[PDB]
């Protein structure tokens, strides 16, 4: 009764969404030929959240994939589950942005978004009561970060009274996989602060840390990291399509998590993840989920909550599990730890319990926690953008494409606003 | 998809390529040796012309 | 000297084990045939966000 | 979809191109006839109905003895006969003759053939023009070649590979005169111009490849691997890919500074690949060695702006990001202060091929480099003094004056080069 | 009945791990490479 | 995880490099072609083909010695880029190897050891072998010490040195080589050792029943000593010892880093048939000046520190039994300021004997490194020799012409004069 249209922006959007459609079609028992192979009648009770009907007893996803290089697009279908998409949903340009945010926001993306919004209006019309949209992208490139912000502003003005989910991969400070990487991020968070209901901060540096320290993977390519990212996208919105003893859908957390409209940047982490050697040595209980859910090892961002104050906290659980013990452990960590939590917001943590677990596993837990320590991601990015822009480096590939010289000072002053607005809540 | 999901499979397909490259470079060594023999008989040829 | 670039005929030894092509036939088809275009009239059902067509009695 | 045109100009252009095209057929399963015994070939080859591929190359020259062994060689039948463009009489080491007198006779014929290859393409990604700064055809005829493509083709990428004259070993006398006059045209009429020196390749081929007696066969085999590294992201899939448009924007800080430096690693012999373990962290330390650079400029005197990296083979993103962390910690390697995120990473899947009769080995994993240092101020200041030394008494100027250009083009080109050196002083200095 | 169900679930997990390891061994023993993945001269 | 980079310099260094690495091959069972038919990771490196390249760099200034290694039985085992050879040698001159010729190849090796150290995720300490007699082993080895201190700060640098003999010397300008390197190896050396050739000659004639030995039968004997030092780094024991440990419990002052090497038992295969080899009978043999490996007698001096390297079928039961009996005797003294002077290291694996060597099937062994005040006996003899030659301007014109001023002789002699006063105030009782 509540549907979400899926958006994947750029290359990094395309590999994330490809693994995401596999992990929930297995969760819904759906083959890439398209039909239904299930053992429970409850799976098909709520499948309309993400799917549409097709002739022959088949279900197709509600996704459209925007891109600016067709080589990335055809790699998606050659993989695991590429035959489920309608080919009309694919849309792509001819000349890439070349990791230039201005080129993907003024010069190249401005012609593609007329064709993209032809298909977005079609998928949004087939629903009956549209819950919202969802976006996946990365703030380190040009296609995902440049046009990905423009597609937000095209649909937010059109559809104001909706919800709008965005997954942002904030560029890691230490890998430096792009030279203009601070230029791309600073002009994009400018559009994620004023135009977006919901935005998550996942860092590729922390995704390397979890796969190296906890999972003990010898060679974790980007296929295994997209197993990490898409396990959070299922657990956040599992309340929309599976019934529970205590449920909390997307708008219930969206109201409760943000105290002020500018502060919608969160840090996920997931709890039951363990190595194969150490899985047989540890039991699964309610305290075992929450002892690892709040460790700084399992944060999915390059921020440490010990340096700051937790503003508001969420935790969404999964499995058949007792919620005296859930609320017992939740009060316990608030009472021992008396400095990292804000004093003017008592009973900080929001909580939900879902009956249906991920397959092959007893219990699971997901985390969405807003802390003051988000500002170190924001302040240290602002310092590298000031190092570039003071001696006027690399701006000729952005200024000469139709964009003025005062736009950066608009974005830097707005970025300086948010690092101090987060400071006065500390 | 099982091969993509596994990792010890990736270890084995990493090792077999090196096991291939060993034989390829050994045959390259043999090729270089026969080229050296050709250069030697060229030198003997030009010495005979000088005589 | 210019013959040395092609004196030797190809040998199956002098080739890598892996060959990963880049196939773009379907993307070429989607570039050849455009990315949809709306000339239809607005045909949508009227809907209310709480209930669709209640049954009011008495 | 991704398509590119190669324009090999001069004898240095043709001989480099033959080394490039022998290796591209090996990479794509092409017989010397041109037929196969999967649209990877579309980037350089055009597909006909008969299952034949024709390269998108134009071999242009002003003397026939360089081009006829292409016409009667083993690869005599792959190339279309009208791609091989021949002039009637050569420029004879004259920048003026190739620009003013001789090059104006066949330039109209070239531009029609340049037109007849771009209309076939559904979308153009870039150009490749290969030239040497020593001779006249590679300097003078290449000079007005760019200005015709710059006016005719608006913003299409035109990459350049240059054979800059070696600092002490040179084959000519008017060779410094050619290099000064050609920088005036490669400044305002080029998108990116790569830099390789001859004398560095001789030192690498001796010490590392264990070759006591090199020839241009071994030198041009090394150069063709560099373009094969760049084009491998066009032709074969990677974990993350870098296009020609990609590193064009991410390497140059200013429009006047588009002269990177190349480095290939590993450069080892087949008897020593048995010995050394070849990994990801080992090969990237050999990219920063001033001994293994492909340009005779020492980057320890200068400060790095940015580095473009291209890894090929069996390489994972973690080993790259681990080895980048090792390089940045050391004090012997410096970066400019207004560019902390200096690096750029390219990863591909298909390992490099080995040519028959070549001198490398079968390598599982290699690495290229397109780095930009402030060490290229020293390579110009020595050429500035050599050109000033000859031009002080006005030697060899009557040949250039009496052929179409007046006396003062040297005086304005010297001040352009003197102003271009001061750009490197002001950008490189810490503030 | 609760403790017997827990023992049953442990045995099922052990069987699943053995099955996945056996499938790993089988997919190592039989590797199939496409002719397009094969180089055309090779 | 532990790794150890070897460095060998000189014609002695290459000949002691080969004999040490020969028994290293039979200890781990590596064939001459580089392949087996994780103990070796401290000396060998890993390749995807399962090939093991040694972590050593031979350096020399003549082609006549490296070329025999390049065409020997182990021609494919050693890396060809690791055997750095010069073009013209210093020819028994410290100055030629220090100021003029040695500066040419100091740059290549310091790049070469960087490539092995970049392969080192953890490095225990460098080993250097050198001979004081030759110009390569004295001149370039002095700058090998000095640049290594700056390049790598506190990494361990152990040296096996070959001091000039008291009576039978291979060269005449050997005393000038000895004096001008001890000043360099004061402030640029972590730990040292000394072996003299007669002290090895006296063993093999008397104990090994070989009437006519060669450098083969010598260089195999130092190989038995170097193996036991790095033995516990390679194989576990009841309690082990690393390169860092036995260095710390031997040097009581930074100016004093000169122990004495000793090995026991050293017996023929015919004399291994008769004599029993217990734990007690091998520790008593390390105290004898007849079986000592330096021509100096500790009975004239005092032991300030001791170290022992047990190997084989040895238990802590018989270790503690013999040490008690040692301390009862009066012919062995200890300084009054070091009552607990002992350290004990115990290893499991017996030593491996090369086929064609000189020793036999042995089950128990010991290698002692006791620092004595009897090294000052040796320096008083050689400082007499350097004074007796430098008194009237002998062989000095060779050294001056390369570029070093004449005053460095008086610097390295008065530095040698202060070291005798440094070593005697340790030997006075409180
Ligand atoms: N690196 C490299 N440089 C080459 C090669 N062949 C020629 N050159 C350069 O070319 C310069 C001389 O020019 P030519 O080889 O005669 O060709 P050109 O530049 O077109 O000059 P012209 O023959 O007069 O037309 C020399 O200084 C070389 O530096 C080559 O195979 N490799
Ligand atoms: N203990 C020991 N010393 C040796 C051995 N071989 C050579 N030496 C020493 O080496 C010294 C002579 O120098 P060499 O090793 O022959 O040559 P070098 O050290 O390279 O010096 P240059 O010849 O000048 O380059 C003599 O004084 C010996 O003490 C050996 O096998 N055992
Ligand atoms: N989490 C994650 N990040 C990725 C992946 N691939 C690339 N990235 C990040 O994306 C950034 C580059 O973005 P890019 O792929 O160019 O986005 P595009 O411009 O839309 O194509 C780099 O900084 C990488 O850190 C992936 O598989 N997972
Ligand atoms: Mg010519
Ligand atoms: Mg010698």
């Amino acid at each position: 009764m509540r549907e979400i249209v899926h958006l994947q922006a750029g290359q990094c959007g395309n590999q994330i969404g490809a693994k995401f459609w596999e992990v929930i079609s297995d969760e819904h028992g759906i083959d890439p030929t398209g039909t239904y192979h299930g053992d429970s009648d409850l799976q098909l009770e709520r499948i309309n959240v993400y799917y549409n009907e097709a002739t022959g007893g088949k279900y197709v996803p509600r996704a459209v994939l925007v891109d600016l290089e067709p080589g990335t697009m055809d790699s998606v279908r050659s993989g695991p589950f590429g035959q489920i998409f309608r080919p009309d949903n694919f849309v792509f340009g001819q000349s890439g942005a070349g990791n230039n945010w201005a080129k993907g926001h003024y010069t190249e993306g401005a012609e593609l978004v007329d064709s993209v919004l032809d298909v977005v209006r079609k998928e949004a019309e087939s629903c009956d009561c549209l819950q919202g949209f969802q976006l996946t992208h990365s703030l380190g490139g040009g296609t995902g970060s440049g046009m990905g912000t423009l597609l937000i502003s095209k649909i937010r003005e059109e559809y104001p009274d909706r919800i709008m989910n965005t997954f942002s991969v904030v560029p890691s400070p230490k890998v430096s996989d792009t030279v203009v990487e601070p230029y791309n991020a600073t002009l994009s968070v400018h559009q994620l602060v004023e135009n977006t209901d919901e935005t998550y901060c996942i860092d590729n540096e922390a995704l390397y840390d979890i796969c190296f320290r906890t999972l003990k993977l010898t060679t974790p390519t980007y296929g295994d990291l997209n197993h990490l990212v898409s396990a959070t996208m299922s657990g956040v919105t599992t309340c929309l399509r599976f019934p529970g003893q205590l449920n909390a859908d997307l708008r219930k957390l969206a109201v409760n998590m943000v105290p002020f409209p500018r502060l919608h940047f969160f840090m996920p982490g997931f709890a039951p993840l363990t190595s194969r050697g150490s899985q047989q040595y540890r039991a699964l209980t309610v305290p075992e989920l929450t002892q690892q859910m709040f460790d700084a090892k399992n944060m999915m961002a390059a921020c440490d909550p010990r340096h700051g104050r937790y503003l508001t906290v969420a935790a969404v659980f999964r499995g058949r599990m007792s919620m005296k013990e859930v609320d017992e452990q939740m009060l316990n960590v608030q009472n021992k730890n008396s400095s990292y939590f804000v004093e003017w917001i008592p009973n900080n943590v929001k909580t939900a319990v879902c009956d249906i677990p991920p397959r092959g596993l007893k219990m699971s837990a997901t985390f969405i926690g807003n802390s003051t320590a988000i500002q170190e991601l924001f302040k240290r990015i602002s310092e590298q953008f000031t190092a570039m822009f003071r001696r006027k480096a690399f701006l000729h590939w952005y200024t000469g494409e139709g964009m003025d010289e005062m736009e950066f000072t608009e974005a830097e002053s707005n970025m300086n606003d948010l690092v101090s607005e987060y400071q006065q809540y500390q | 998809q099982f091969r993509e999901r596994c990792e010890e499979l990736r270890v084995e397909l990493l090792s077999i390529h090196q096991k291939k490259v060993c034989e390829e470079r050994k045959a390259q060594i043999a090729f270089n040796e026969e080229l050296s023999r050709q250069k030697l008989v060229e030198e003997q040829m030009f010495s005979k012309l000088w005589e | 000297n210019s013959s040395h670039y092609g004196e030797f005929l190809p040998i199956p030894q002098f080739f890598p084990c892996n060959y990963t092509p880049k196939e773009q036939v379907f993307s070429s088809h989607i570039r050849a045939t455009g990315f949809y275009q709306n000339n239809t009239l607005n045909t949508a059902p009227d809907r209310t966000r709480t209930l669709d067509f209640p049954n009011i009695q008495h | 979809m991704r398509e590119c045109i190669s324009i090999h100009v001069g004898q240095a252009g043709v001989q480099i191109g033959n080394a490039c095209w022998e290796l591209y057929c090996l990479e794509h399963g092409i017989q010397p006839d041109g037929q196969m015994p999967d649209d990877s070939f579309n980037t350089f080859f055009s597909e006909t109905g008969a299952g034949k591929h024709v390269p998108r190359a134009v071999f242009v020259d002003l003397e026939p003895t360089v081009i006829d062994e292409v016409r009667t060689g083993t690869y005599r039948q792959l190339f279309h006969p009208e791609q091989l463009i021949t002039g009637k009489e050569d420029a004879a080491n004259n920048y003026a003759r190739g620009h003013y007198t001789i090059g104006k006779e066949i330039i109209d014929l070239v531009l029609d053939r340049i037109r007849k290859l771009a209309d076939q393409c559904t979308g153009l990604q870039g150009f490749l023009v290969f030239h040497s700064f020593g001779g006249g055809t590679g300097s003078g005829f290449t000079s007005l070649l760019m200005e015709r493509l710059s006016v005719d083709y608006g913003k299409k990428s035109k990459l350049e590979f240059s054979i800059y004259p070696a600092p002490q070993v040179s084959t000519a006398v008017v060779e410094p005169y050619n290099s000064i006059l050609t920088t005036h045209t490669t400044l305002e009429h080029s998108d990116c111009a790569f830099m390789v020196d001859n004398e560095a390749i001789y030192d690498i081929c001796r010490r590392n490849l264990d070759i006591e007696r090199p020839t241009y066969t071994n030198l041009n085999r090394l150069i063709g691997q560099i373009v094969s590294s760049i084009t491998a992201s066009l032709r074969f899939d990677g974990a993350l890919n870098v296009d020609l448009t990609e590193f064009q924007t991410n390497l140059v800080p200013y429009p006047r500074i588009h002269f990177p430096l190349a480095t290939y690693a590993p450069v080892i012999s087949a008897e020593k690949a048995y010995h050394e373990q070849l990994s990801v962290a080992e090969i990237t330390n050999a990219c920063f060695e001033p001994a293994n650079q492909m340009v005779k400029c020492d980057p320890r005197h200068g400060k790095y702006m940015a580095c473009c990296l291209l890894y090929r083979g069996d390489v994972v993103p973690k080993d790259v990001n681990a080895a980048i962390a090792t390089i940045k910690t050391k004090r012997t390697i410096q970066f400019v202060d207004w560019c902390p995120t200096g690096f750029k990473v390219g990863i591909n899947y298909q390992p490099p091929t080995v040519v028959p009769g070549g001198d490398l080995a079968k390598v599982q994993r290699a690495v290229c480099m397109l780095s930009n240092t402030t060490a290229i101020a020293e390579a110009w200041a020595r050429l500035d003094h050599k050109f000033d030394l000859m031009y002080a008494k006005r030697a060899f100027v009557h040949w250039y004056v009496g052929e179409g250009m007046e006396e003062g083009e040297f005086s304005e080109a010297r001040e352009d080069m003197a102003a271009l050196e001061k750009d490197y002083e002001e950008v490189g200095v810490d503030s | 009945a609760e403790k017997e169900e827990k023992r049953r679930e442990f045995e099922a997990g052990v069987a699943a791990n053995k099955m996945c390891l056996d499938k790993v061994q089988e997919v190592l023993s039989t590797h199939q490479v496409l002719p397009q993945n094969i180089h055309p001269m090779r």
